[PDB]
RNA sequence: GACCAGGAA
């Protein structure tokens, strides 16, 4: 019945949490608010693969 | 860990006595027993019998706490007549009833072929 | 009729060959 | 966590077996503690002076009535509650067999059976009476709700004379913790240690009595009945008309925006009104076809605990949906979820719950349910932890 | 153990709350009460 | 799953055919149609979130396919499958919920949180954890004596192994006022 | 015939159904507590084991063997172990049994309560046996055991009661049942529409005459005449729970009077 | 994890009637309603006690030593 | 705890003779409060109670899946069907009397699940005792013995 | 903060908790395993002098 | 000692709103046209449809704890089908010569209005009621 | 004992 998944480190069975992140590559516009010289932005967050 | 031994249900604990009667202070010809190592089974079943006697004025019983089994029963009476006494007919009618139960079974029982 | 509509208590016979083919851990593993 | 005077009290050592703190249900409020599994803290003081402080400052009896709110911050609760209403009915009569124990159960008595309120046929005692055996004397209190005479016809209100119960029931608004208390009055009347000796009393009688009256709840207590059920759904169907008409006004450019809001803004302001209106009444439409024996009415009308809103969701209808005010987002596109169509204003879309507890939500009714919820548990943690800093 | 195995972190403009585009990828109700509430999500 | 007009006979329909269920169910009796067939044939298709936003689902199928041309009293209040442009159906409804969560029954009948606490207690129960709990040798371990397969169960709960492996006993339970204990 | 009455309206070698008459509610009930409660039994008590190979650790299987009914019919001439004069126990306050199993077989090899088998002297009296009403005699399954899987302890049974544990219960369920069509009005009908309707009637409804609502309502009333059904689970006899019960509930009663007298 | 002896709530003997059951299942292909009922469990707290439990024994059994 | 998040500790135990009994002589293995219920709404327990108690009587898988066909209404009538009355009500009788309840009982099977916090683990006490030793104040924890 | 405006203290004790209908409002019922670790410093004194000899 | 107050009285009314076992009555004098009554009655004990022709009693007798049984030798100040035991709470001045008292029977409460039995009702929690026919 | 990490009324 066991399903496996995790490691063994040590004796003691490891999990790995799965982590998340904002995807990279991604063209995202955003208001910047009131007290901004700039209004208005449009990042991307890029990365080789 | 904290728990009693089941025993104490039942088996008297060393030093102390089924039966402790002291008086009701609070009102006259009336008396209050404490029945220790003892629970509904006997209180209500003799409760419900001083209630039969014509003679008994009052009659109550409660078990204070749960954890200890143990109950007090109260009993007044018409003057003259002793609550002590309105106990000791009460149970043996009590007894009575379930002699005739016993045998009265037992003879029905005989009958059945099963 | 074996191109009949599909009712509902069928999904759950594809739900449960999803599970034969990657089971509860799917994503750990691959 | 300690944020109250109360919530250190000095109290009466009682050893016992087991492995669990016990005490008494009535100062279970003014700790915040209830029995889900919460752990306390027991200091013991070591000098004679130290004591003295404890047993003469901080005794639980003390405690009762307090300076919070000039009010007492414990009362009669749960059971005890659920069942002083039900001992107290103008119906509930007491054999002798009975009063006799419910009399000796009560630790004070002066031994004496008073007279039962009929003799014969058959002499009945009534809730009323016995009751007011644990009521002291020279406590006088009175109360009017709506619509009570000296004849009180309803059973409203509370005339207690002397310690004695004259009419209307008792709950949470007598035997609570209320301003008017029948607390309030016997700790102001007659001592701190009255009282508490009170509480007691009270419970040891009640809780007896309601030993053997029973008192449970089921399904059952959730259904409303057939034609009020019917008259709930077109209750809802009606509305959600109305809306589908401010809907259509609003689409032909028909509709006058109010002053200060949005052409929007105004139109989204009659919609989560529209559909408010509609739970609301079908809600009422449930509470009113309950009859006095449902369960849930019972605890509701003792004031044990559950109120109008649980009736209206478990029986009626769930409602409308919310997170930051506003109905459910378009977090896709135009859509509040891949099942639905574009530019969807309808209640459906944007979260409104149809359906009651008791028929169940539908999967969209559900997940818009759940996505309320989550902003619910968050800005629980978060009230928790801007309450805390504010405190200290 | 099962339930350990579909989890997921999300450390650090309105995370904790349950997004549409959420539904059929994560528990709608399986979430940590508290200092984790929405942050840590289960598949 | 996949949603077509694809029919010569009638309006829209899913790929997916009673035909393939008999075909899937067939290889389910042999313990050669895998979850991959119904994949390759595109019955069948992975939706991510950014790729949901361009469809339209049906919740039941069946029950969101054929038009009109008494009800129920008892029964919740479902809407309508009055689009015609539906592109994809929902495999089932309750595969939104997670682990934990698949173990509630009717969780659609509660407080929405009342669904959150228990899908993070059942977390803290007891039973039978692995059946070679006998050779482990971890820090701290409880099995339950004797164990039950819950009386109400989830059809979800078939592949969470739970009726093999249980967290509980049915326990007689009586809702009522006693002792006030 | 005398006070209270009994009919008999079937039994068994395990069940009792019968009407009870003329007798206080009270003394009824108590006749049912007892019944459960306090009638004397033998079970297994204390298990010594010297080996065990199984799955199942030393005080799971201890536990189970407290459960397994052993005969119990004489029980009234072994002595509490407690009152026994010996350091521990003898043959005159307790019962020894003895375990032994191996899987001999491939096949998995089965523990049954048969398996026991009485090591003391029994002073030829009817005890310490295992009940065993199974189909093909096996009685209880204690345990199983593959191969090398040995089974080696040793029990010891003694007198005692339901209120010590529930181990030594002669009974298990007790039905219990009075005035059918409620004419007490000792309980209050939950209902929708209809108090008649959705409850339904019990058997003994048959047995006493319903109501007629043309009739002003009975406060004079009382409850006598109770339906009750007796299942042994075998230690002891149907029969003799009714009359040990009865017989136990006097003593009791009995024990009352004599200490009112050494008073 | 085998079967209990006498069912918890009311206390039936139950131990024995587990093989039983597990036969007037397979071999006389009887419906468990039945089966139980043949085994003259009727109170349910003693049909629920058979009816519900998961003999993990017989899985404990197949490893070693 | 149920699977409602109803958590709950003992209180106390009772022995069955002391214990509310339906006439079919069946007796609760575990008493909840009716005081759990309206403030949380948690109705699944009561219909999972309903479903159970038909599954029992049945000998049939109790479906309690998400969202399905399965009514309160449909559930309480195969209850009937079995006799026991529509909503799985029972009269039930006190145990210290035998005196029937004034009230019938919500009563049937409900799937509990032990957790695991149990008190021998968790109670605690200290009266002098290992201390810090920077701060030279009580140590902290149960384990270690703290303040 | 929490060193001097708080500390962990002797003489404590605490366990989970249950409510009582036969408790009196104004006490507590303490495990008696705690009531055997918990101490209180009494003075011999002819008031207490043959009850205190006792307990010890 | 003595007996406080008499009439007969025909019942105008019968209510029971939402009470199984008690309901509240009215009734006018047969004598006075002056002389009213409301009466929470309990109908399972002895029950009651309108027009019903009741005589009503009161007296304050006929302190210390109640004695149940032996009643067959005893002198039952009950001719009477019906008797409670309540306490006077209001004296309610109605103008002219008209007056009200109120009594309440551990709940069951009663109203009575009228004129001129003044030198009888005290407000005495000593106060029977009694009810034939 | 520092320190990090995770989970509870
Ligand atoms: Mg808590
Ligand atoms: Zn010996
Ligand atoms: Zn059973």
């Amino acid at each position: 019945f066991d399903m496996g998944g995790y490691f063994i480190i040590n004796g003691s069975e490891k999990v790995l949490i799965a982590q998340e992140r904002s995807a990279g590559n991604i063209v995202q516009v955003f208001k910047k608010a009131a007290p901004s010289p700039i209004s208005h932005v449009a990042e991307i967050r890029s990365a080789l693969e | 860990m904290n728990a009693p031994d089941r025993f104490e249900l039942f088996l008297l604990g060393e030093g102390e006595s089924k039966l402790k009667i002291d008086p009701d202070t609070k009102a006259p010809n009336a008396v209050v027993i404490t029945f220790e190592k003892e629970d509904h089974t006997l209180g209500n079943l003799i409760r419900a019998e001083l209630l039969n006697d014509r003679k008994v004025l009052f009659a109550a019983y409660k078990v204070e706490h749960p954890f200890f089994a143990r109950f007090k029963l109260r009993i007044q009476t018409t003057e003259g007549y002793d609550p002590k006494d309105a106990l000791k007919n009460a149970c043996n009618s009590i007894i009575n009833k379930l002699g005739a139960l016993k045998t009265n079974f037992e003879t029905e029982w005989n009958l059945q072929t099963l | 009729d074996e191109s009949a509509p599909i009712t509902a208590e069928d999904s759950w016979a594809v739900i449960s060959a999803f599970f034969r083919e990657k089971g509860l851990v799917s994503q750990q593993l691959d | 966590p300690s944020l109250h005077k109360m919530s250190m009290m000095a109290h009466r050592v009682k050893v016992i077996p087991y492995s669990t703190f016990r005490l008494n249900l009535s100062v279970t409020s003014p700790y915040n503690a209830d029995f889900d599994g919460d752990e306390m803290n027991l200091h013991v003081p070591q000098s004679e002076e130290t004591r003295a402080e404890l047993s003469q400052l901080c005794a639980v009896p003390l405690q009762i009535v307090s300076p919070q709110s000039n009010k007492p911050c414990m009362g009669i609760v749960q059971d005890t509650l659920c069942g002083i209403r039900k001992l107290t009915l103008r119906d509930t009569f007491i054999e002798l067999d009975q009063v006799l124990n419910m009399l000796y159960w009560v630790p004070d008595w002066d031994g004496v059976i008073p007279t039962p309120a009929i003799i014969k046929p058959k002499p009945l005692w009534s809730g009323k009476q016995i009751l007011s055996v644990a009521i002291p004397n020279g406590i006088h209190l009175q109360r009017f709700d709506e619509g009570t005479t000296l004849l009180s016809p309803k059973d409203n209100g509370m005339l207690i004379i002397d310690g004695q119960i004259i009419f209307g029931v008792v709950e949470k608004k007598t035997v609570g913790s209320s301003n008017g208390g029948l607390i309030h009055v016997v700790t102001r009347e007659k001592g701190p240690q009255v009282c508490a000796k009170l509480f007691g009393n009270i419970q040891k009688v009640v809780n007896f009595w309601l030993l053997h009256n029973g008192f449970s709840t089921g399904i059952g207590d959730t259904i409303a009945d057939g034609p009020t059920m019917r008259e709930i759904t077109e209750t809802i169907a009606e509305a959600k008309k109305k809306v589908l008409d401010v809907t259509k006004e609003a689409q032909a450019n028909l509709l006058t925006a109010k002053h200060g809001m949005t052409l929007r803004e105004s139109f989204e302001d009659n919609v989560v009104r529209f559909l408010n209106e509609a739970r609301d009444k079908a809600g009422r439409l449930a509470e009113v076809n309950l009859k006095d024996l449902n369960n849930v009415k019972q605890m509701v009308m003792a004031g044990s605990k559950g109120s109008f809103i649980n009736i209206a969701q478990m029986s009626a209808c769930v409602g409308q949906q919310s997170v930051e005010g506003k109905r459910i987002a378009f977090g896709f596109v135009d859509r509040t979820l891949p099942h639905f169509s574009k530019d969807d204003y309808s209640p459906e879309s944007k979260g409104f719950v149809e359906n009651s507890y008791l028929r169940g939500l539908t999967p969209q009714e559900f997940f818009f349910h759940a996505m309320g919820g989550r902003e619910g548990l968050i800005d629980t943690a978060v009230k928790t932890a801007e309450t805390g800093y504010i405190q200290r | 153990t099962l339930s350990h195995l579909r989890r997921t972190n999300t450390p650090i403009a309105k995370p904790r709350q349950l997004h549409n585009t959420h539904w059929g990828l994560v528990c709608p109700a399986e979430t940590p009460e508290g200092q984790a509430c929405g942050l840590v999500k289960n598949l | 799953f996949i949603v077509e007009d694809d029919e010569s006979l009638g309006h829209k329909e899913l790929k997916v055919r009673k035909g393939h269920i008999a075909k899937l169910m067939a290889t389910e009796y042999q313990d050669e149609y895998t979850w991959s067939s119904l994949l390759n044939e595109g019955l069948v298709e992975y939706i991510d979130a950014e790729e949901e936003e361009s469809i339209l689902i049906a919740m039941q199928p069946e029950d969101l396919e054929p038009a009109e041309a008494d009800v129920d009293p008892a029964k919740r209040i479902r809407v309508s499958h009055h689009a015609t442009t539906f592109t994809h159906c929902e495999i089932h409804p309750s595969m939104i919920l997670g682990v934990a969560a698949s173990i509630i029954p009717f969780p659609d009948h509660n407080q929405s949180p009342r669904n959150t606490y228990q899908s993070a207690m059942g977390k803290q129960a007891m039973g039978v954890f692995l059946t070679n709990y006998n050779v482990r040798m971890d820090t701290m371990a409880n099995i339950l004596y004797y164990p039950q397969k819950p009386l109400g169960t989830t059809r979800a709960m078939e592949y969470l192994k739970f009726r093999e492996l249980p967290a509980g006993q049915n326990a007689i339970v009586a809702i009522a006022c006693y002792s006030g204990y | 015939e005398e006070g209270p009455q009994v009919k008999i309206r079937e039994a068994s070698k395990d069940n009792v159904d019968f009407i009870l008459s003329n007798v206080d509610l009270a003394m009824a009930n108590s006749l049912r507590r007892v019944m459960i409660a306090e009638i004397p039994t033998l079970a297994i008590d204390s298990v010594e084991v010297e080996t065990n190979t199984t799955v199942l650790a030393d005080e799971f299987i201890a536990h189970r063997l407290g459960l397994i009914p052993l005969q119990s019919m004489d029980i009234e001439q072994l002595e509490y172990s407690r009152d026994c004069f010996c350091e521990d126990h003898c043959d005159k306050c307790s019962v020894v049994l003895t375990l032994q199993a191996f899987g001999e077989s491939e096949s998995t090899t089965n523990v049954y309560s048969k398996d026991l088998v009485i090591v003391s002297n029994l002073m030829g009296r009817n005890i310490g046996h295992p009940i065993i009403q199974d189909k093909e005699g096996n009685g209880v399954l204690i345990c199983k055991l593959r191969k090398g899987q040995e089974l080696k302890l040793t029990c010891v049974a003694k007198k005692g009661i339901a209120k010590e544990h529930a181990k030594w219960g002669p009974a298990a369920a007790i039905e219990f049942e009075y005035d059918p069509w409620n004419k007490l009005k000792h309980t209050d009908y939950w209902y929708e529409q209809d108090s008649a309707k959705e409850w339904p009637q019990s058997k003994n409804c048959e047995y006493e005459d319903p109501p007629n609502e043309g009739d002003p309502f009975d406060y004079k009333a009382q409850a006598d005449t109770f339906y009750m059904n007796v299942e042994s689970v075998g230690s002891i006899p149907v029969d003799q729970v009714v009359v040990r019960g009865i017989d136990t509930l006097q003593k009791k009663v009995a024990s009352i009077l004599l200490a009112l007298t050494q008073m | 994890m085998i079967v209990p002896v006498r069912c918890f709530s009311c206390g039936k003997v139950v131990g024995d009637k587990w093989e039983s059951y597990l036969n007037l299942l397979q071999e006389d292909e009887l419906d468990e309603g039945t089966a139980l009922s043949r085994l003259g469990l009727k109170r349910y707290c003693c049909r629920r006690m058979i009816l519900t439990h998961v003999d993990l024994i017989e899985k404990f059994l197949r490893y070693n030593p | 705890a149920s699977r409602h998040g109803q958590k709950g500790t003992i209180g106390i135990t009772y022995r069955r003779e002391d214990m509310p009994f339906t006439a079919e002589g069946i007796v609760p293995d575990l008493i909840i409060n009716p005081h759990a219920i309206p403030s949380r709404m948690t109705v699944a327990h009561l219909i999972e109670c309903l479903l159970s108690k038909v599954a029992a009587l049945s000998g049939n898988e109790g479906d309690a899946s998400p969202f399905t066909d399965i009514t309160v209404e449909g559930i309480s009538k195969l209850l009937r069907e079995h006799g026991y009355q529509s909503r799985g009500f029972e009269v039930m009788y006190n145990g210290h009397t035998g005196k029937k309840l004034m009230a019938q009982i919500f009563f049937g099977p409900t799937y509990y699940q032990r957790l695991r916090h149990m008190v021998d683990d968790k109670i605690h006490a200290r009266a002098r005792g290992p201390m810090q030793v920077l701060t030279r104040q009580p140590v902290e924890g149960r384990s270690r013995d703290g303040g | 903060r929490g060193n001097l405006m708080g500390k962990r203290v002797d003489f404590s004790a605490r366990t989970v908790i249950s409510g009582d209908p036969n408790l009196e409002l104004d006490q507590v019922g303490v495990p008696k395993s705690i009531a055997k670790t918990l101490t209180y410093p009494e003075v011999v004194t002819p008031y207490n002098i043959d009850r205190l000899t006792q307990l010890v | 000692s003595n007996t406080l107050f008499d009439d007969i009285f025909q019942v105008s009314e019968v209510d029971p709103g939402r009470y199984n076992k008690v309901c509240r009555i009215e009734a006018a004098s047969t004598t006075q046209d002056q002389c009213k009554l409301t009466l929470d009655i309990n109908v399972e004990l002895f029950p009651v449809a309108a027009q019903d022709s009741l005589t009503v009693t009161i007296a304050s007798s006929l302190t210390r704890s109640w004695r149940p049984p032996q009643a067959g030798d005893r002198s039952l100040a009950d001719d009477y089908d019906y008797v409670m035991y309540g306490t006077a709470y209001k004296f309610e001045e109605v103008s002219k010569d008209l007056i009200a008292v109120y009594y309440s029977f551990g709940g069951l409460l009663m109203r009575l209005e009228g004129n001129y039995r003044n030198l009888n009702n005290l407000k005495q929690e000593n106060a029977y009621l009694l009810i034939r026919r």
